[PDB]
């Protein structure tokens, strides 16, 4: 047999589903949600670290000059002096006083902590989604994993699952991310080869252990201190390093729905949208034929006294009397309603209790057990905490609502007084008709 | 102040916490006095209540319809008459007292 049922993309609350088939006895399963994962696309952009500036001895001269020759090298500079007369421990230099002169020049290269720290922008685009489900079957809760859409098929203990595709194609994820160590961030990263100094991806490098890179620091040049033999540079300030001091809330807690954030791989978890549709062929070794199951007949409800709040605030006594002992599914029709047990054991002219959830103000629904109805009405009243910490769904109450006694206040309210204004146009229109003939 | 939906606040690196709302109050009730605007105001806030409000509209809109239809009677009722030349209804303006029964 195959069932088709859809739920609310939700976790941590339990939802009965109930298949019925003719000949056997209707049963009702339980399915929860562990967790679900959307796992989005790979491109890694490019990547990007604190960068090393290289600036070896300068170049001195006495009495002749320099040159600068171009090097094919990363913002690589250099620069001349002149009449500078440099002074060490032992004494001045040289001679020259001011026919001297300085070449200097520098470079700027990645750092080999780059292999081990850095920040690396990816353009992840899509994503496909896993999940996680626990069912209640034969008695027992059983784990299922399987790809969220629509595709993969799962078997276990006979039965075939299938979940998926998502209802909403909505991330929290964006088109072009960065990732440090263990925290993701969406933010549009400057084009590679475009680096603005000061800023992320001030330095641009393909890969961790790729030489070629890009640099983009400004890196000019001045004229030493009098007196003194050194090199001065004006090497701009490190973009990188300082993005990681302002780099502001991760996406962990920007995320609409709250969809929990890993890494390696990274995946988004854990947040409420959409639903999900589960198709379950389910073999009919655990149908029973509808004789096999005990009958019920003397069925009475009572309902000592119920709180409509986000637990099992209901409690149920039903007397029943029965065929024989055997077990029996117990379902609520109505969505208002949810009933925490699944089953039960029924010996025969006995009783027994449920505890169920509800929210609307008065209770008063059916509710089924071996392919019979049961009525319950009560009258709930409002717990006193206002807040609560775990979550619960079940209890949802649309803008239909049982006005309870007051219901009737408004039945007794509907009541007008358009049936007389009616009947008096009617028998002034017709007293005139003596005179009105068909206008 | 907590959302329909839900709220979560983290507290330095300690696992966060998690807040959604439950019913408000106890104060409605229902009973022989009705209590209910406490409940529809509590529950469901600013909804189901201006829906209380455009039916308090709608029904006296009818109520003013009604009204029209007696004025209406009223005047279909006198037309008759009109001041006919007999000026008589012994059995109509003394009894059914439609209008200005002060005369006849
Ligand atoms: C060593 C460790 O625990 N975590 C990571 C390691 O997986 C990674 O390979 C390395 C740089 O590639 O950075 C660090
Ligand atoms: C299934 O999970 C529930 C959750 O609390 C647990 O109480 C129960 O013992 C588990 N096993 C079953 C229902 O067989």
């Amino acid at each position: 047999y195959e069932h088709v049922t859809v739920i609310p993309n939700t976790v941590g609350v339990p939802y009965k589903t109930l298949v019925n088939r003719p000949g056997y006895s209707p049963m009702v399963l339980e399915m929860e949600l562990q967790s679900v994962t959307l796992e989005p696309t790979l491109s890694l952009d490019y990547i990007t670290c604190e960068y090393k500036t290289v600036i070896p001895s300068p170049y001195v001269k006495c009495c002749g000059t320099a040159e600068c020759k171009d090097k094919s090298l990363p913002d690589y500079s250099c620069k001349v002096f002149t009449g500078v007369y440099p002074f060490m421990w032992g004494g001045a230099y040289c001679f020259c006083d001011a026919e001297n002169t300085q070449l200097s020049e520098a470079h700027v290269e990645k750092s080999e902590s780059c292999k081990t720290e850095f920040a690396s922008a990816y353009r992840a685009h899509t994503a496909s989604a896993s999940a996680k489900l626990r069912v209640l079957y034969q008695g027992n809760n059983i784990t299922v994993a399987a790809y969220a859409n629509g595709d993969h098929a799962v078997t276990v203990k006979d039965a075939k699952f299938v979940v998926g595709p998502m209802s909403s194609a909505w991330t929290p994820f964006d088109n072009k991310i960065v990732v440090y160590k263990g925290d993701v961030y969406n933010m549009d990263y400057p084009p590679f080869g475009a680096g603005r100094p000061g800023q992320f991806g001030d330095i641009q490098s393909r890969t961790p252990e790729s030489k070629d890179v890009y640099a983009n620091t400004q890196l000019v040049l001045q004229r030493p201190a009098a007196g003194t033999v050194h090199v001065p540079y004006s090497q701009a300030p490190s973009g990188f390093k300082y993005w990681l001091k302002e780099r502001g809330a991760s996406l962990q807690h920007t995320a609409p729905f709250g969809c929990q954030i890993a890494t390696n791989p990274v995946r988004a978890v854990n947040c409420a949208v959409g639903n999900i549709p589960i198709s379950i062929d389910i073999p009919d070794a655990a149908f029973t034929r509808v004789v096999d199951a005990p009958s019920v007949t003397d069925m009475s409800c009572e309902v000592p006294a119920c709180t409509h709040s986000s637990d099992f605030g209901g409690v149920a006594i039903i007397k029943y009397t029965a065929s024989k002992k055997g077990k029996c599914a117990v379902h609520s029709m109505t969505n208002a309603v949810t009933i925490r047990e699944a089953d039960v054991e029924v010996e025969g002219n006995s009783q027994l209790q449920i505890s169920f959830s509800t929210a609307l103000a008065s209770a008063e629904f059916r509710v089924q057990v071996c392919s019979t109805q049961v009525h319950c009405a009560a009258a709930c009243h409002p717990p006193k905490d206002h807040i609560v910490n775990y979550p619960a769904s079940h209890t949802t109450l649309g803008v239909q609502d049982i006005s309870t006694t007051a219901m009737s206040w408004v039945q007794k309210i509907t009541g007008g007084v358009g049936l007389i204004v009616a009947v008096a146009a009617l028998i002034l229109i017709v007293v005139l008709c003596v005179s009105f003939s068909r206008h | 102040t907590v959302p329909t939906e839900g709220l979560e606040v983290t507290w330095g690196n300690n696992e966060p916490y998690k807040y959604w709302p439950q019913m408000s109050t106890n104060g409605t009730a229902h009973g022989h006095p009705h209590e209910i605007i406490l409940y529809y105001y509590e529950l469901y806030p600013t909804m189901t209540v201006v829906i209380v409000s455009v039916a308090s509209f709608v029904l006296l809109s009818m109520v003013g319809t009604a009204v029209g239809m007696c004025v209406c009677a009223r005047r279909r009722c006198i037309t008759p008459y009109e001041l006919t030349p007999g000026a008589t209804v012994p059995f109509l303006l003394s009894l059914l007292c439609c209008v200005r029964t002060t005369k006849a």
